[PDB]
């Protein structure tokens, strides 16, 4: 419940891993760039002049 | 396929001697005169040696009284 920006992130796998094991985090780090990629590119951001 | 060997560290924790347990495994079972106690999933002595310590069927000591059993089968 944040916006996640690069360091929400980062504290939210140190607790998966801290609080789970190593498997688990190591699944919720490829599920999370799977999720990311998808998303972002469906919103298109693009910078312009 | 075991993509992680967590389990299998914390079977016998060193993340160093579970290297030579495993690379004793997979010679008995390469080189000849051993089978393997779990089923073959077409893969590898090697994962197949992690998934034995994994299951809690093969480590030092277990290794050496075997190795002694047979030792005086001979």
């Amino acid at each position: 419940n944040q916006a996640l920006g690069k360091k929400a992130i980062s504290k939210m796998l140190n607790t998966c891993y801290r609080i789970l094991g190593l498997k688990p985090t190591v699944i919720f780090a490829d599920q999370i760039m799977y999720t990311g990629f998808a998303y972002a590119a469906r919103s298109g951001a693009s910078v312009g002049i | 396929a075991r993509v992680t060997v967590q389990d299998a560290v914390e079977k016998i924790g060193n993340r160093f001697d579970l290297v030579l347990v495993a690379a004793r495994r997979a010679r008995q079972m390469q080189v000849g005169g051993k089978d393997p106690l779990v089923p073959e999933e077409n893969d590898k002595t090697t994962v197949i040696a992690l998934r034995e310590i994994e299951e809690g069927l093969i480590n030092n000591q277990i290794l050496d009284v075997r190795e002694r059993q047979e030792q005086q089968e001979q």
